[PDB]
């Protein structure tokens, strides 16, 4: 009773050159 | 073109007031007055050059300063409720969608504040790439495409360059699929949504800690990532992230769409039953209007 389990995980990110 | 002009007015005017907050039917008479005066021009005048460029002449001048235009001050409101009606037509056959997007063009050909406009589009075609809610891609190519012929280069290019940016992350997922394939599968499925920043218009948001329950896997997925390629940086975006949750609880089964905030809500509920506002924002420090805008949308 009132459990919840993880089975996806949908993420955003963003990509940018280590540079600078 | 007086006449026509004035009529287009006050159609506008007819209309006056319930075109402010729907795009639909401002697009619809402006369209169904143009129509008109062309078949008029067309068909009567013999399709002269003069009477073709005195329909051009006032139309212009009737959609870019009307009713709802003078009634929100701003002549940017005549592009933006035109981007906001190609949202709607590109929510979640063919030829009745492209005649439409072809009208789309028909009045956005007459629009001097082009720049306005594709920002606002821009934005909702980012809003609608990001997770969900798209009409089939042909169609959103195909608006690309038109973009392409009827203004310049370079923005059609930037828009034709997110789209690539969404395929080359749905490539890199196809990978990990494949390479999961072949090998030992983990014990949860991760999708993430790898987007250029300069493409995308999104800005930084307050910060975050991720909890206990993820932190060994993002370490683990960070470790492999910096193996597999070091040169590149994930900048988590976790305001933009989705989750599906289904209620096995019942006689009937639901579909809820929900972000990791309520999420987090719901875990913090295992201790306690009743939240004051005052506890939770010196322990997490989040702002009043934030919480108050999840709180009438918990509500709504």
């Amino acid at each position: 009773k009132k459990r919840f389990e993880v089975k996806k995980w949908n993420a955003v990110a963003l990509w940018a050159w280590d540079i600078v | 073109e007086t006449h026509i002009h004035n009529q287009g007015l006050a159609a506008i005017e007819k209309c006056g007031e319930a075109a402010l907050n729907d795009p639909k039917m401002y697009v619809q008479t402006v369209l169904d007055v143009h129509k008109k005066y062309n078949a008029l021009v067309m068909s009567a005048f013999n399709n002269d050059a003069g009477f073709v460029a005195a329909l051009d002449k006032a139309c212009g001048r009737f959609i870019n300063n009307n009713a709802v235009t003078k009634m929100a001050q701003s002549s940017s409101k005549s592009p933006e409720l035109l981007a906001r009606y190609c949202d709607s037509l590109l929510k979640k056959e063919e030829a009745e969608l492209e005649d439409t997007l072809n009208q789309v063009m028909v009045v956005f050909k007459y629009i001097e504040d082009k720049d306005v406009f594709q920002k606002f589009y821009a934005k909702m075609l980012a809003k609608r790439l990001v997770h969900q809610n798209s009409a089939s891609d042909d169609a959103e190519a195909s608006m690309i495409s038109k973009l392409k012929q009827a203004c310049g280069f370079e923005y059609t290019s930037k828009l034709q360059r997110m789209f690539q940016d969404i395929g080359v992350s749905k490539d890199l997922n196809e990978q990990f699929k494949k390479h999961l394939t072949n090998s030992e599968p983990l014990d949860l499925d991760f999708s993430i949504q790898v987007l250029s920043s300069g493409s995308w218009p999104f800005q930084q948001s307050c910060t975050f800690a991720l909890p206990s329950e993820l932190e060994r896997s993002y370490q683990r997925f960070t470790a492999f990532y910096a193996s597999r390629h070091s040169g590149r940086k994930l900048t988590w975006l976790y305001q933009l992230s989705k989750g599906e949750l289904v209620t096995n609880c019942f006689k009937n089964r639901y579909t809820l769409q929900a972000s990791t905030f309520q999420m987090a809500i719901l875990l913090q509920y295992n201790t306690e039953d009743a939240y004051t506002v005052q506890q939770l924002t010196d322990s997490t420090q989040i702002k009043m209007d934030i919480l108050a805008q999840v709180l009438q949308i918990l509500l709504k």
